[PDB]
RNA sequence: ACGAGACUCUGGCAUGCUAACUAGUUACGCGACCCCCGAGCGGUCGGCGUCCCCCAACUUCUUAGAGGGACAAGUGGCGUU
RNA sequence: GGGCACCACC
């Protein structure tokens, strides 16, 4: 009787994952992190100002889904549709900046390593600690 | 002195009856091949709301299911379809053990032997192919077999030297020798093209019939005509009953029973009591088989049903 | 087993009271699904979309205009929320409150036009049963629609108002009006 | 390097209308038909059809030689890698571009456009096909152009078998006052063997076999051989 | 113990679940994560109507895997319904008697006939002159 | 609409004149024997031949046809008559 | 001893396939190994260009395709026995590469 | 007789055939993680072997060849039947 | 006076 990640909600993990990341309090967030948007077609800046748990939260979890992944992997995952006044919308990628910050944040922590063919993919102690997110997330969601 | 009344009714089929297999060993079960490209095998309850209820689909052939014919043994099954090839099934476990290719066309019959250890195969290629189990076709004939397609093929279970039959759509009853494979005897007395040939239980007498309604009885050991009993429209099956000495001939409405010593008509089968459905044809027979207990007759029909009818003695 | 749309809502002690109508609305034993959402081929065929379920035909038609074409999930959670606050404002089956408005905003006689491009003369004639059903559902849909635009007030809220006035006989709501309108006309074209 | 398979095979098939169209200007006074390129490695080969090889190959072979030369100059492939053939084609009456040619040549030589027409006419029938025709279009008589039109026989306008069944050539001819263009459709016969016409049939013809003698038996007889 | 398995296919539009069912206690899994998990839940039901339809007595010997690919989230969705029906009724008919599937075919067809056999409906191809298949572009006068 | 082109009527009439005997009324039985006898490089126009040339020989069972006659009926009938 | 691959390229499939069915019996008559032919997915070349040579009438559009189709075949077999059987194989239409993996 | 139809390409069906490390499935080994209250013939894995000395089978899913399949054929009405 | 067509209407 062992929870797995796909087990659980993604959304209630991911915020698990967030809150226990921002909790650790050993994560190296930029100093910009205040000041920017995350992508060229958003019009504002996040308006959650712990966003950069979060994005390292989804970062974490996509690379326990699908690993090698690299920063234009990342951007691809998070870019999204941009109107541009009276043309037609099209598909737009996210700052590589981040991407790359998110990344470098979470090798600190060592649950990110380097690929051998090329990317980044988890550590057996990141996929460690999103297991325990998993069982306790499904326990959470049990008890009540 | 008995009448034969219609006991019960399977429906399992989608298609055309096209064969009707049994087995001494197992009297329980029955087989039937049928035009929706399945083999059903029937387990026989002899309730009250059902006669019997499928337990199996055998289903491998892409076309029509032609003939079907069971081992000596009840343990293995053998069919032949449309699609120009040939299955042997385990009965077991329902799945196909051989497979035989080698016709280009339809098989049209095919027969096990009276050992298991050689089957024959006719097609819509003019072709009569005899191959092992092991899949293999030993000997193709095309010694001028017939010049149109081959209805069908049966072997003789009798203890004098071996024997196949063969009819033709090209008007021939053929008669050749086994383990020689050669033409023996040239019947020629039908007008019209031939469907079915079955072979008593003795071995001795032969019985053909097509679309001229007249089934004629041979005489296999001498080779000579013997008798000819008037039936109706056309013939689709000729059976011989194992214990009782009777021809039962299917005919397109009504099966017809004939005392081979009297050649006197024992009993008709047929019923149909709507009146609104008269106009159009009542469903063809198809199909027929004894079992070997000798007291129920199977028949298929193109209602996609298969009828059995119970003898009682008077 | 026991088959309610959207696990909560029975179909058994729907009834309907138009003798006419009872062939028309689909919302008995039968014809009860679980979603209004199907993917069936209904219009293939003249008639055919009599067999289909009158919540789903419903949320078919609720799928206006252009600027919510293909919608349909949307859609079909406006419906669930619609029913939800239709039995909390009534304390009844909503399923029976929508039978009881298609009922009565059907419109029973029609007037049929003969007109050159600017005048136009008209002639009372009936209306067939599949009529009544396709027009009650087009003005529901479409009261509910003028109802939600420029206001602080959910689609779905409004579509329960619709409703709910609709199955009381109500003239507070759109069908309702038209309705009444239509048979006037019908009536002073005898 | 080397180049993908949709560059190769759209410069083969560049390469092959480059030299059909080169030889169809150098040798239409010799009745010109076709190119056949058969390649192998050890030798590209080109196989020219025309109604007559004597003036293809001139005098000692030439002419030939000649052309030889300046393919391998023009497409630059190595020396020794080129060789030409003249074949006279099987039947010239069963060839359009072949008869546009000759009628072509005739018009040019000063004949009345009707008498070389209706020669182009009966000998294209006399060669053997179902049906042809003939559109010449032009200032055949004045100031005001006009089209003659000549048919004869069967005729295929739409569906697949017009593919295989139909020859067809368009030329033109300079005359001192003017272009004039020609028309040539020949419908080929139906021929078991593909040597001068389609295997195939066409779609909607059906052959039913008469029946063969059956003898009405009488009496059963039982023959032991 | 029998290596008893039947791998069945279902297909929508574009997308295509292939759902393997072998002996077990129970388990239906798609793409590794449970039938709950299935994104849109707006459909969550006609996701779990095979089982409602028959109940968990006739899954209960069977742990079934469904893979999914192509598509868009509906047409995944109409696709493993189908292909979790027609793993079970082939499994049946195989495994079991004849009669069991008999019923379990006729249960599955009497609520809804593309849970057995699939929809032939597809994309029409543009032709010139209009946005799209049928529509054309606008015409003026003058 | 269903209607046959003359192509078809002309085959499945000649078919029938030449080949009575073999013909029944099983539609699968006369598409296998039309392919022996007759040339159809279509698969679709032997179809419909075959389809066509049931549909006559139910008409010619319950009775006479407008258009062609057996050699056989043609001979009965002198014995009706 | 050498792993052979047998590339065959061709527009359209009779002619290829005749080759490849060619190939094959040709290799097994010799009693060797063959595997294949494995089939690569078609392509397809298409070119939509406007039919009128000038800007007149209604815009009616040509649709030219070209069909390109690819084969292989698998040998475990000295060169010699590959070119003895591959000489026959010239076929106007095909382009057969061998190559030592 | 031409045109229309027929014809060619295309889209739907095949657990039947042919055969694939430039497509996969299943199974079996190795490994990582979770549950020591059920630790297992347990769950997740787009993590690594299984063709190339020897270390698995098979085409359901993917490709593309050969064939099948539908003809207003079966039933009931309406039609000059 | 009839027949047809969402480049006609309903
Ligand atoms: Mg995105
Ligand atoms: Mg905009
Ligand atoms: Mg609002
Ligand atoms: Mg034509
Ligand atoms: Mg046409
Ligand atoms: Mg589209
Ligand atoms: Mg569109
Ligand atoms: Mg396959
Ligand atoms: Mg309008």
């Amino acid at each position: 009787p062992g929870v797995t990640v796909k087990d659980v909600n993604q959304q209630e993990f991911v915020r698990a994952l967030a809150a226990f990341l921002k909790k650790s309090g050993k994560l190296k967030v930029p100093e910009w992190v205040d000041t920017v948007k995350l992508a060229k077609h958003k019009e504002l800046a996040p308006y959650d100002e712990n966003w950069f748990y979060t994005r390292a939260a989804s970062t974490a979890r996509h690379l326990y889904l699908r690993g090698g992944a690299g920063v234009g992997s990342m951007t691809k995952i998070y870019g999204g549709r941009q109107r541009n006044g009276v043309m037609p919308s099209h598909f737009s990628r996210g700052s590589k900046s981040v991407a790359r910050r998110v990344l470098q944040a979470l090798e600190g922590l060592k649950m990110v390593e380097k690929d051998q063919d090329g990317g980044r993919k988890l550590t057996p102690q990141g996929q460690r600690d999103l297991d325990r997110i998993a069982g306790q997330v499904a326990a959470a969601n049990k008890k009540h | 002195t008995e009448q034969m009344t219609l006991r019960g009714t399977l429906k399992g089929h989608n298609g055309w009856v096209t064969q009707i297999a049994t087995t001494p060993q197992f009297p329980d079960m029955i087989l039937s091949a049928s035009r929706d490209k399945t083999i059903i095998m029937w387990k026989l309850t002899r309730d009250e709301t059902n006669y019997g209820i499928p337990q199996r689909a055998l289903r491998g052939h892409s076309h029509f299911v032609s003939d079907v014919v069971i081992s000596s043994d009840g343990q293995f099954a053998l069919s032949g379809s449309w699609d120009g090839t040939l299955r042997l099934w385990d009965l077991t476990t329902g799945t196909t053990t051989r497979r035989f290719v080698g016709h280009t066309k339809d098989v049209l019959s095919v027969a096990f032997s009276s050992d298991n250890r050689q089957i024959v195969s006719g097609s819509r290629d003019k072709t009569i192919k005899l191959w092992n189990t092991l899949g293999v076709c030993k000997y193709t004939v095309q010694d001028e077999s017939h010049s149109e397609w081959v209805s069908c093929v049966r072997f003789s279970p009798n203890s004098s030297n071996p024997i196949i039959v063969s009819c033709g759509w090209d008007k021939l009853v053929k008669v050749w020798n086994l383990a020689n494979c050669k033409l023996k005897t040239n019947h020629i007395g039908h007008t019209g093209y031939l469907n079915t040939v079955t072979v008593s239980p003795d071995g001795s007498l032969c019985a053909s019939g097509g679309k001229d309604g007249q089934a004629m009885l041979w005489d296999l050991n001498e080779g000579k005509h013997l008798y000819t009993l008037d039936g109706g429209d056309i013939i689709n099956a000729l059976c011989f009953s194992p214990n009782r000495y009777w021809l039962c001939a299917a005919t397109g409405p009504s099966i017809k029973i004939w005392d081979l010593e009297g050649k006197i008509i024992v009993d008709e089968l047929k019923q149909e009591v709507i009146s609104t459905s008269s106009k159009a044809e009542p469903p063809q027979c198809t199909s027929l088989a004894w079992s070997a207990d000798g007291q129920t007759l199977f028949a298929g029909y193109t209602d996609n049903l298969v009828r059995v009818w119970q003898v009682t003695i008077g | 087993p026991d088959i309610k749309l959207f696990g909560k809502w029975s179909t058994d002690d729907v009834q309907i009271n138009d003798i006419s109508l009872q062939d028309y609305i689909a919302v008995k034993e039968k014809y009860a699904k679980y979603l209004p959402h199907s993917a069936g081929r209904y219009a293939a065929k003249r008639f055919r979309k009599a067999q289909c379920p009158i919540v789903e035909r419903l949320t078919n038609s609720m799928m206006m205009h252009g600027r919510n074409n293909g919608k349909k999930l949307m859609t079909v959670r406006i419906v669930k929320h619609a029913f939800e606050i239709i039995h909390l404002l009534t304390g009844e089956n909503p399923l029976q409150v929508l039978v009881n408005a298609i009922i009565n905003s059907g419109p029973r006689e029609d007037s049929t036009r003969i007109g050159r491009a600017g005048t136009v003369r008209r002639q009372a004639v009936d209306v067939s049963p599949l009529r009544r059903v396709n027009q009650a559902i087009w003005l529901l849909c479409t009261g509910a629609r003028e109802a939600a635009f420029r206001n602080i007030k959910t689609i779905a809220e409004c579509l329960a108002d619709e409703l709910i006035n609709a199955a009381k006989g109500s003239s507070n709501s759109y069908a309702i009006k038209k309705k009444d309108e239509l048979e006037r006309v019908a009536k002073s074209n005898r | 390097v080397q180049i993908s398979k949709k560059r190769k095979f759209v410069a083969d098939g560049i390469f092959k209308a480059e030299l059909n169209e080169f030889l169809t200007r150098e040798l239409a006074e010799d009745g010109y038909s076709g190119v056949e390129v058969r390649v192998t490695p050890t030798r590209t080969e080109i196989i020219i059809l025309a109604t007559r090889t004597q003036n293809v190959l001139g005098e000692k072979g030439r002419r030939i030689r000649e052309l030889t030369a300046v393919v391998q100059k023009r497409f630059g492939f190595p020396e020794g890698s080129v060789e030409l053939y003249a074949e006279k084609v099987a039947t010239r009456g069963l060839c359009a571009i072949a008869q546009a040619e000759s009628l072509r040549y005739k018009l040019l030589g000063g004949l009345a456009v009707r008498r070389a027409c209706y020669g182009v006419l009966r000998f294209i029938m006399e060669s053997g096909a179902k049906g042809c025709e003939v559109v010449v279009s032009g200032k055949l008589r004045g100031q005001r152009a006009k089209s003659m039109k000549f048919v004869d026989g069967l005729m295929i306008h739409s569906g697949d078998p017009v593919n295989y069944y139909v020859d067809t050539a368009v030329r033109h001819v300079l005359l001192r006052q003017g272009v004039l263009g020609i028309k040539v459709k020949i419908m080929l016969p139906w021929d078991p063997t593909g040597k001068i016409g389609p295997k195939k049939p066409l779609p909607d013809h059906v052959s039913i076999v008469e029946p063969k003698d059956e003898i009405l038996p009488t009496t059963p007889i039982s023959e032991q051989k | 113990g029998p290596l008893q398995s039947v791998q069945v296919f279902g297909r929508k539009k574009t997308a295509t679940a292939v759902a393997h069912c072998k002996r077990g206690n129970g388990l239906i899994k798609v793409n590794g994560r449970p039938l709950e998990m299935i994104e849109p839940r707006t459909l969550q039901y006609k996701l779990l109507e095979p089982v409602l339809l028959l109940g968990k007595e006739r899954f209960a010997g069977v742990d079934i895997r469904v893979r999914v690919k192509g598509g868009g989230h509906v047409a995944q969705i109409y696709a493993i319904r189908q292909s979790i029906s027609k793993a079970l009724v082939a499994y049946y008919q195989k495994y079991v008697d004849e009669a069991s599937k008999k019923e379990i075919k006729d249960i599955l067809i009497q609520y809804d006939r593309t849970l057995l056999v699939a929809d032939p409906r597809r994309c029409e191809s543009k032709k010139f002159g209009g946005p799209g298949a049928r529509a054309r572009y606008q015409k003026s006068y003058r | 609409g269903r209607v046959r082109t003359k192509t078809v009527k002309k085959a499945a009439r000649v078919i029938i004149e030449k080949y009575y005997t073999r013909l029944g009324n099983d539609f699968h039985t006369n598409k296998r024997v039309c392919e022996e006898i007759a040339i159809i490089p279509s698969k679709k126009l032997r179809n419909k031949i075959a389809g066509y040339v049931t549909h006559l020989m139910k008409r010619i069972q319950r009775g006479p046809v407008r258009g062609i006659s057996i050699k056989l009926q043609e001979e009965e009938r002198e014995r009706r008559d | 001893i050498h792993r052979i691959r047998i590339t065959l390229t061709s527009r359209n499939v009779k002619s290829l396939e005749k080759v490849c069915a060619d190939l094959i019996r040709g290799a097994k008559e010799k009693n060797l190994k063959v595997k294949g032919p494995v089939r690569m997915p078609t392509k397809t070349l298409r070119i939509t260009t406007r039919k009128t040579p000038c800007g007149e009438g209604s815009k009616t559009w040509d649709r030219f395709q070209m069909r390109i189709h690819k084969r292989l075949i698998d040998l475990h077999s000295p060169s010699e026995i590959v070119k003895q059987i591959t000489s026959i194989s010239i076929e106007p239409g095909v382009e057969v590469e061998v190559t030592i993996a």
